[PDB]
DNA sequence: TTCCCAAAAGCCTAAAG
DNA sequence: CTTTAGGCTTTTGGGAACTGTCTACAT
RNA sequence: AGACAG
């Protein structure tokens, strides 16, 4: 009946193409897979998914990185803060510019190209760029390049053509209570194996309104922020600058006080402990008399500052002399005229024209301006959200160690439990298929493994690898039985492996690699379950279908009753990772009382975030109103919206001898009812109006 | 009981203040000073968007201390009160100007212009002010034109004092023939009751707080309906600021423009800054933005537990329990507040052991409960089950975990599933809204509330505990009856 | 009962899949409402409903507790039925397979992609009108 | 992975399209012409002023724009303005043309105007923002909508819709459908609407309309009306188009008729005027014909030179949309992938009120003190971008965390509703006969790819697309050979 | 529009007791609502002495007629009307100033600070 | 933007001095 | 015969999900 | 008011 016959493209369908198996899952497993693609951060730990498509090969080549637009030749090349040893020296280089000339054009235009050592885009994630051996070791003055060459490429793009969006997780599907409603059960070295990387910028203003406090230096040297390639401290404290007040000297201003942190009254900004810095941006306002920063604490200041004014000096000399050599005749690229002009910017003006008045966004800019951006790699144990690279989402609710995870009797250690069950409800099936196509797959490596002399779960020693070479009947042998399982699966991958120049090699990467990586076009001809029929009823090329131990939660070690089966499932990792916790035990008031949103300097100051969530919406006050008496709700709404119902809460909290079971919170005779501000507000301005609402009498 | 509106007497309220009087009538504005004042006393200002740092201060910004509490500040002659808690008291007064009787009550002038105000005519204008240019023969209705000619062959003066003195048989005169057409029972008897509060002496010009100027780069930030009073004010200034003193006529016509601009200055507000979606009664009288309240994802525990068991993690255990955290500390250790809350934030992104046997020690004595109780809520609330109650019982060791163990039972209760959902917890600061939220408790929607003798499918189990149920009990691990017996 | 957990794989979809009645209920069928929802799904209900055919399967042991409803399970082992437009209406011509095998063709996939659409839409905007109308 | 897989996998794989995987807002709008050096922007411009240039008052000449010297681009972003020398520090990634004039040889006061300067992958950076410019998926010529022939203008966005209307012939009844739309804004007795043979009447007489655009004479078959005048047609000269004028006219007749006592006015034109007297907005209407509508109603399959034509080709040979469609606003064929047009239609706009203003003021001379205030007060600095980021829905803000500029980045469409977004809209997107199953949507756009943006498969771009020159989306044949069929199939009754 | 050329609008029935049995049918064929629901929501909807002006619920509960919900929401007590829409139409009415006997509703001690006299 | 639904306008028809 | 009341048809205007995050904003 | 999460 035409089971067999597909009549579609890779062509009719992009996204979806980045899977096979997209006609076993409903149409909204589908969007969510595709939308999870768009929201995917990218995983240190990144593998080629095991079965692939022509989909992937495109979107690796169509990646962001540092491309030459043209065929130019590099006139010269700039790296801000030089790395060396010296007294203002600096560990890392961040950032490195080259000034290119596109040649074999009549204009010649001069261009720049940025190579930095990470590349954000999303608020939070980002991702390191590797850069390429061959390429950036031959970057210098006066060379020849050609046109789309590639540098500082993402690390999810591999050597080969494919690009790395996911994991490999050796997933086994069990109804374990771990797995309850839609969750994952992880283990510790799995999720190692998926720590995304967060690039964060900090930017922090000190003039005449306040100065920088002293958090990483001693009592001699005194360090605001820390260093290229630092850490920041074991709590995550940056700036912390301190309002200006002359009569406080003695208080505010001696060593100790600058060193410690009072919470209130000061102003830090609160990142990722831990994390390391990966540079720091420096504006300075130099053209006004009084220096409002105190000497002694612009140190570090003045020697990012020179160095970067250094950078943008001899950037802006560049431009100078080319201008001298080809006036009317330097058409260049419209970021270099951008970058000269934000060099410009930052340097000073001469003293015969008025100084620049920096902003930000209709934000005015006072004396320092430090911009400091970090990275940090986030471990995942909870609330981080995965997928299975089809509708499956779910939440990690469960990690456990390594050896308390199912283990099969070959040595297959789960990496992952899912219930399998919701497969049956929200019906995407082509992940079993993958699942158990690639347990067989697995399996069948492994045998090979076992019959080639060597061991399963690692990767055999180049030695180990030209001994088993040595003999033609066995390599031969292997290759026939990959061809066969290739014909059950893939018979496109059939003809494709029954065209192979040297099978030799084919067995000696899939002995290496541990698994046959499987080409599954979109547009192949396969009957699955008659595929699947196939591996099970044969002797050969059939996966270990056998019993399966674990640890429960109660610290024994059970083997599961019945046959479970575990098979490799390419997973990913999302955002909405969590980190957007608001815990707030008291939040800051508007001047007319009631709690109000976070501004981002304001947000960005609190070891998590510090929002008053509206748990009681129209609906909430309806419910509480109607299951509760209204008597009490109205004591909460009065608790929120009264400050001094709130203060003495907060009074109640602190004066008890037990905070918690506080026999009455707010004494209503000392502070009775209606002293609400919108409920005040409200009536007020009924009553200049003449009205007021008052009880029937 | 019920609750109905009444109309408030603004003579007793202007006798009733017992304070600092100022009247706006006494501005004559067109010069630095005065209007320097006036914008003191209206137009809350605020300088630069940057956070004020003056808790308590007076109408000036010059007592920047708290501990001055109730002190009369000798520039502005006004105590100093906290800036949250401070009054929400009418910010001016407004007398009648030396030729016009009285004036008309603001309430009384919108239940007026709802029918005496039509697009072809301005009925209440006409019986008012003097200065009012109309044409008879440009009215494009009928009844509108019909009622315009019956109001001019009666032939009443146009004069604010007389509209006052005379306001009864005016009134009569516009409930008889067509004017209002509607409602005139429940109007004429609200007319008869409330007569002597509809016509006021003193008006009140409304709190400071009512009226927001945020000056920044790129100008001053107002609101629209403000714009309304603003002008109304200004035109009772207007009154006494005449280098020619007005004429009765022309006072009265002054009088009752400002008094318009009023009434369209309330209507405009109660229609917009109440009405309306975001607005005060619709977003801050029945609940906003509580204190002591954490937001996070629900990751779970799969454990052997109570219902009634939730764990909140680090971070959120440290901010939430932030006074708590300090009163131990200030309690066990000698160490001053300032040193309680710097060791409280450092170690909300680290773990230690102090912090950790705090809150062991604070669940404890939590006595007579499980923990600390606390609302649970999932968004959108639609069933009883959305908003439930449960103890707090353990803050997580694990620094990476911002995860909220909510029991398994109560899942299905709400929406809840574990796909990347936040939920909100508030902590209960009472033992009283303790035993009052125990009505929100789990246990009060086990019975179905759509049938008589049913417990609710809510409390079903989940998927995998049901599976391995079935595979356990649904099992031929012995032989049918009849062989084991045999 | 740490040890009689449910396991889902390959095994099971094949074993459901295998049955012969259930091979017939999917070939043979007239491209109808009549011959596609009331004589191949009941054809494929007679098999899931009666107690002997599959024993210790674990999809099967699941519907018949009502872990599974039976129409997912129905949509995927038996063709798949008229789906809907963004607009409420039946496409004539309806979707020969269901979702254990794979929905390889155009016109199929399209049509399902658009219910899937209607799913979005009539979550949001009647949930917009709905909640006004609780409230 | 086997290095011989993967280059077998290859070789079994079409490539995409380098001309979309890039960015297609890339090419055009930074794109360079080999035989000289100016971006796709900068070409639009000149385009654009040598659009506008009819309306100069004969030496005024465009001379044309200069790239700014980043010295002068610095010099002129920081200006004194009342001794502040205020700088925006932000990367904003821009770059700075100068609109040069001339006037009878000599020159006058270059305009400085700041371009976008998009990188590749459609990513700009504007006042320190990460922004994504995606294209508009806009009609080549004109859209036909649920009933409606839809023509955007440099100026006005006219919509012709039709309703029906009964007239008497030789004594019997008969139905005609009259085309009318509304013209003059400030618009918004049976109520009626402005029918097109409404305007041909009050432009010109009616007898000189019927004998300027028919074979047909007119008395004052016998036509009357329903429910006086008596309009009689040769027995064998009839036409379509004369019997719609005859519905039009007894459109506008029927329901009026207080100011019809001689019949002979009719003939007339200030009578009609009187009827619909904005002389300014009938001119405007008859010079509101440009070059752009012109060539792409061309590219179409219509003839048009005047707006006349145009009235007289939507009449008689485009009613055929408004009724019975043979196109469908369903698919996405044969339309334009726009980028240009919305992201400059600031710019258009301002250029389009210049010319206006310019013209409407005096036909006097000039003096070079008056014209560098029109420029100062026209081509300012932020001309083009100050409505970037609140104004135009195709620019997003960008929150890809990939290195993959395909999944998110460059594979967004944008529809027109969705493109202006100055309307805060929600059309509810169910009760539309736009948003119905097309197998367009598999050639062009992303079924399965349903974002909450557009939940069906309109809201991305499928990045194999056959995309030719000047961003018209073509028809790949081979698929298209699958793609009807499915067609009939989604329209199977 | 059944609970706030012939239709079969609430507001039509005489008696609540023939106004019950169609609103169950007509629930019941979609959703399985209890009756003793549909009866709250069919006596929430009822007003006694429509024609005085009188807006509380009737009692027993068949001596009254129906009404509108928005004629309920903003005749019955101001509380309850300054939840719903429209707080303007209700503040600025000559009915509500008049002291007749009125129905209680949680949001008036929300609608004050919390002062239960 | 488009559908819901109530409230005021407006209109023909009818009854009392 | 003249002058208003009564009820039906038009027109107009307020209103249209909850919580959280982020984004935009001088010339 | 646009996107995203539920
Ligand atoms: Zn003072």
């Amino acid at each position: 009946s035409q089971l067999g016959r597909r009549e579609i493209d890779l062509t009719l369908l992009g996204h979806t193409g980045l899977d096979p198996w997209y006609g076993t899952t409903s149409s909204a497993r589908g969007a969510m897979f595709v939308t999870h693609i768009g929201q995917a951060p990218e995983v240190n730990g990144n593998e080629s998914r095991y079965f692939l498509t022509g989909a992937e090969l495109e979107y690796a080549k169509y990646t962001h990185d540092v491309r030459f637009p043209e065929d130019c030749r590099v006139l010269h090349v700039l790296r801000k803060y030089p790395t060396g040893i010296g007294k203002d020296s600096i560990r890392s280089n961040p950032v490195t510019t080259i000034i290119y000339e596109n040649y074999f054009d009549k204009y010649k235009t001069i261009g720049v190209l940025h190579v930095p050592e990470y590349m954000s885009h999303h608020q939070d994630f980002g991702y390191e760029l590797v850069k390429n051996r061959e390429v950036w070791e031959t970057i210098a003055p006066n060379e020849m390049f050609s046109k789309d060459t590639v540098i500082a490429q993402s690390g999810a793009v591999k050597k080969d053509g494919t690009l790395g969006m996911g994991v490999n997780a050796n997933v086994v599907f069990l109804s374990a209570a771990g797995t309850i409603e839609d969750g994952f059960v992880a283990n510790k070295n799995f999720l190692k194996r998926m720590m995304p990387t967060s690039y964060s910028t900090a930017v922090a203003n000190a003039g005449r309104k306040a100065f920088f406090l002293n958090m990483y230096g001693d009592d001699k040297i005194y360090k605001p922020f820390p260093d290229i390639g630092d850490v920041i401290r074991p709590d995550g404290v940056i700036f912390a600058i301190r309002d200006h007040d002359d009569d406080l000297a003695p208080a505010e201003m001696t060593p100790r006080a600058l060193r410690t942190l009072d919470r209130t009254f000061d102003r830090a900004v609160i990142g990722t402990p831990g994390a390391k810095v990966i540079d720091i941006d420096i504006w300075r306002d130099e053209r006004v008399n009084p220096s409002p920063t105190p000497t002694g604490m612009d140190a570090q200041l003045v020697k990012y500052h020179t160095h970067l004014s250094s950078y943008y000096r001899e950037l802006l000399k560049i431009y100078r002399g080319l201008l001298a050599r080809r006036k009317d005749d330097l058409h260049i690229t419209e970021e270099f005229e951008r970058l000269i002009v934000t060099a410009q910017m930052f340097l000073p003006q001469p003293d015969n024209v008025r100084k620049l008045s920096r902003f930000y966004r209709l934000d005015p800019l006072d004396e320092w301006r430090v911009e400091v951006t970090y990275k940090a790699q986030k471990m995942p144990a909870g609330a981080f959200k995965m997928t299975d690279f089809h509708g499956g989402k779910g939440v990690i609710c469960k990690v456990m160690e390594d050896e308390d995870m199912p283990i099969d009797e070959n040595g297959n250690r789960a990496d992952l439990i899912i219930f399998g069950g919701s497969t049956m409800r929200r019906s995407n099936y082509g992940r079993i298929y993958e699942h158990g196509f690639g347990a067989a797959a697995r399996d069948l490596a492994q045998r090979l493994r076992v019959e080639a002399g060597l061991d399963r779960h690692a990767k055999p020693t180049q030695q180990q690898l030209n001994s088993v070479m040595g003999n033609t009947q066995w390599v031969d042998y292997a290759f026939k039985e990959l061809l066969g399982f290739y014909e059950i699966i893939a018979p496109t991958m059939h003809s494709k492996m029954m065209e192979h120049p040297n099978p030799a090699e084919h067995v000696k990467t899939v002995l290496m690699d541990g698994f046959p990586y499987i080409y599954a076009p979109v547009d192949d001809p396969v009957d699955l379950m008659a595929a699947v029929n196939k591996l099970i009823n044969s002797d050969k090329y059939r996966p270990h279908y056998g019993k399966v131990s674990y640890r429960d939660q109660a610290g024994k070690w059970v083997t599961t009753k019945d046959n479970v089966l575990m098979g490799p499932l390419y997973m990913m990792l999302l955002e909405k990772i969590g980190e957007d916790w608001s815990a707030a035990a008291s939040v800051k008031t508007q001047p007319f009382g009631l709690p109000s949103k976070l501004n981002n300097a304001d947000r960005a100051s609190t070891p998590g975030r510090e929002t008053a969530i509206r748990s009681f919406g129209e609906s909430e006050t309806r419910s509480y109103n109607c299951t509760v008496g209204p008597g009490p709700t109205a004591e909460i709404l009065d608790q929120t919206n009264n400050p001094l119902a709130h203060a003495a809460v907060i009074e109640s909290w602190l004066t008890a001898e037990k905070p918690s079971s506080v026999p009455v919170a707010v004494d209503r005779e000392k502070i009775p009812f209606g002293g609400s501000r919108p409920v005040a507000m409200f009536d007020h301005l009924l009553e200049c109006s003449g009205i007021a609402l008052e009880y029937a009498p | 009981m019920g609750l109905y509106a009444k109309v408030v007497d603004h003579n007793e309220v202007h006798d009733q203040f017992t304070g600092k009087r100022i009247y706006a009538n006494d501005y004559n504005t067109s010069n630095s000073d005065e209007k320097e004042e006036f914008d003191r006393h209206f137009y809350s200002h605020f300088q630069d968007s940057e956070a004020i740092e003056s808790s308590v201060s007076c109408d000036c910004r010059a007592i920047e201390d708290a501990h001055k509490l109730g002190v009369i500040c000798d520039i502005c002659n006004t105590p100093v009160v906290n800036t949250s808690s401070r009054p929400i008291e009418p910010s001016m007064w407004v007398r009648t100007p030396k030729h016009v009787r009285s004036l008309i009550n603001p309430r009384l002038i919108i239940m007026l212009t709802g029918y005496l105000v039509t697009k072809e005519f301005d009925f209440l204008a006409y019986l008012t002010d003097t200065s009012y240019r109309y044409d008879v023969e440009s009215i494009g209705s009928k009844e509108t034109r019909r009622k315009v000619d019956r109001l001019l062959h009666r032939g009443f003066e146009r004069g604010l004092n007389h509209f006052i003195d005379n306001f009864n048989e005016i009134f009569q005169f516009l409930l008889d023939a067509n004017i209002i057409s509607n409602n005139k029972s429940e109007f004429a008897q609200f007319v008869a009751q409330n007569k002597d509060k509809l016509f006021p002496k003193y008006l009140p010009v409304p709190s400071k707080l009512c009226f927001v100027a945020e000056s920044t780069t790129s100008g001053t930030y107002l609101d629209k309906p403000i714009e309304a009073a603003i002008d109304a004010t200004l035109t009772f200034a207007s009154i006494d600021a005449s280098s020619v003193p007005l004429s009765p006529i022309k006072a009265q016509n002054r009088t009752m423009r400002g008094l318009r601009l009023y009434g369209q200055f309330y209507e405009i507000y109660a229609k917009s800054r109440i009405a309306q979606k975001p607005g005060l009664a619709r977003r801050h009288m029945f609940g906003a933005r509580l204190n002591a309240t954490a937001r996070a994802v629900i990751t779970s525990i799969s454990d052997p537990h109570d219902y009634d068991e939730l764990h909140i993690p680090w971070g959120v255990g440290c901010q939430l329990l932030k006074y708590h955290l300090t009163n131990k500390l200030k309690a066990k250790f000698n160490m001053t507040t300032r040193e309680a809350f710097s060791f409280v934030y450092e170690n909300v992104l680290q773990y230690n052991q102090i912090i950790a046997d705090l809150f062991k020690e604070l669940i404890a004595e939590a006595a007579p409960y499980k923990g600390m109780g606390c609302t649970f809520h999932r968004n959108p609330t639609l069933q009883r089950g959305s908003t439930q109650q449960f103890f707090i019982t353990k803050v997580k060791d694990d620094i990476n975990d911002n995860s909220i163990s909510m029991s398994v039972l109560c899942l299905k209760a709400p929406n809840a599933d574990f796909d990347g959902d936040q939920l909100n917890l508030t902590l209960m600061p009472d033992v009283y809204l303790t035993k009052a939220t125990e009505r929100i408790a789990p246990h009060t929607w086990v019975l179905s509330i759509d049938e008589p003798h049913e417990i609710s499918g809510n409390l079903e189990l989940q998927g995998p505990v049901v599976e391995t149920i079935i595979n356990w009990a649904h099992e031929k691990y012995l032989p049918p009856l009849e062989e084991w017996l045999k | 009962l740490s040890e009689y957990l449910a396991t889902l794989s390959m095994f099971d979809i094949a074993e459901v899949y295998n049955h012969p009645k259930v091979r017939e209920a999917n070939h043979n069928i007239e491209p109808t409402t009549y011959g596609i929802e009331k004589i191949s799904y009941g054809k494929v209900k007679e098999v899931f409903n009666d107690p002997t055919q599959f024993i210790g399967n674990s999809i099967i042991e699941g519907l018949r507790s009502g872990t599974q409803k039976t129409e997912q399970l129905l949509q995927a082992f038996a063709w798949r039925g008229f789906p809907t437009d963004i607009n409420s209406d039946i496409f004539k011509y309806p979707v020969t397979t269901g979702y254990i095998d794979g929905i390889w063709n155009l016109y199929e996939n399209m049509i399902e992609s658009r219910s899937g659409t209607k799913a979005l839409l009539y979550n949001k905007e009647l949930l917009r009108v709905t909640e006004y109308f609780n409230r | 992975p086997d290095p011989f897989l993967i280059e077998k996998i290859r070789e079994n794989t079409p490539c995409m399209n380098p001309t979309l995987a890039n960015g297609i807002t890339v090419e055009h709008t930074m794109t360079r012409d080999p035989n000289t050096g100016v971006n796709m922007t900068r070409r639009y411009i000149d385009s654009l002023f040598d659009i506008s240039s009819v309306l100069f008052p004969d030496g005024f000449k465009y001379e044309g724009n200069r790239a700014c010297t980043p010295l002068k681009h610095f010099e002129e972003i920081t200006r004194e303005y009342n001794a502040k020398r205020i700088a925006n520090i932000a990367p904003t990634d821009m770059y700075m043309i100068d609109l040069m004039f001339s006037y009878k040889g000599e020159m006058l006061y270059p305009r400085p105007m700041l371009l976008p300067a998009f990188k590749r992958g459609n990513m700009v950076t504007i006042n320190g923002a990460k922004y994504i410019g995606s294209p508009v998926l806009t009609d080549v010529g004109f859209s036909v909508l649920n009933d409606s022939i839809f023509i955007p203008f440099r100026r006005t966005k006219l919509t012709f819709k039709q309703t029906d209307h009964h007239y008497m012939c030789n004594g019997q009844r008969k139905i005609m459908y009259v085309i009318w739309s509304q013209i003059h804004n400030e618009m918004a007795r049976p109520h009626i609407e402005s029918c097109l043979a409404h305007y041909f009447f009050c432009q010109f007489g009616v007898t000189q309309t019927f004998k300027q655009w028919a074979n047909v004479d007119v008395k004052c078959n016998i036509y009357s009306s329903a429910t006086e005048m008596v309009l009689v047609i040769p027995r064998h000269q009839e036409s379509i188009f004369a019997t719609r004028l005859i519905a039009g006219f007894w459109y506008v007749v029927d329901a009026f008729p207080m100011r019809f006592t001689r019949p002979e006015y009719v003939d007339s034109t200030n009578l009609w005027r009187v009827i619909l007297n904005i002389d300014s907005h009938l001119h405007s209407f008859c010079n509101s014909l440009d070059e752009m509508t012109i060539e792409e109603l061309k590219t179409v399959g219509v003839n048009v030179s005047t707006i006349w034509e145009l009235l007289y080709e939507i009449m008689t040979s485009l009613a055929h949309h408004l009724y019975a469609t043979d196109i469908d606003e369903t698919s996405m064929y044969g339309k334009r992938l726009t980028v240009l047009h919305y992201l400059m239609s600031e710019f258009n706009y301002a250029v389009s009120m210049f010319g206006y203003m310019f013209q409407s003021r005096r036909d006097r001379e000039w003096t070079v003190q008056e014209l560098n205030e029109g420029l100062k007060r026209s081509f300012k600095l932020q001309t083009a971008i100050k409505r970037l980021t609140v104004d135009h829905g195709e620019l997003d803000t960008m929150s890809n965390p990939n290195s993959s500029m395909l999944i998110k980045g460059t594979s967004i469409l944008v529809t027109q509703d969705r493109a202006k977004t100055a309307k805060a809209h929600n059309k509810s997107l169910i009760n539309d006969s736009s948003r119905i199953i097309h197998a367009s949507i598999a050639e062009v756009g992303q079924y399965k790819n349903q974002p909450k943006n557009n939940p069906d498969g309109r809201g991305r771009l499928n990045m194999y697309t056959k995309v030719g020159p000047t961003g018209l989306v073509e028809r790949r044949e081979e698929v298209r050979e699958i793609i009807d069929n499915a067609q009939l199939m989604f329209r199977a009754k | 529009s059944f609970l706030h050329t012939s239709k079969t609008y609430l507001k039509n029935y005489k008696s609540p007791i023939e106004a019950l049995p169609v609103f169950a049918t007509m629930a019941n064929e979609k959703i399985s609502l209890n009756i003793s629901h549909c009866e709250i929501l069919i006596y929430a909807m009822m007003i006694r002495s429509a024609q005085y002006r009188d807006y509380r619920l009737p009692k027993p509960g068949i001596n009254g007629q129906f009404e509108k919900y928005n004629r309920l929401m903003q005749c019955r007590s101001l509380g309850g009307a300054m939840a719903f829409e429209k707080q303007h139409e209700p503040l600025n009415n000559p009915g509500s100033f008049l002291n007749k006997m009125r129905n209680d509703h949680p949001y008036d001690l929300l609608v004050k600070g919390g002062k239960l006299r």
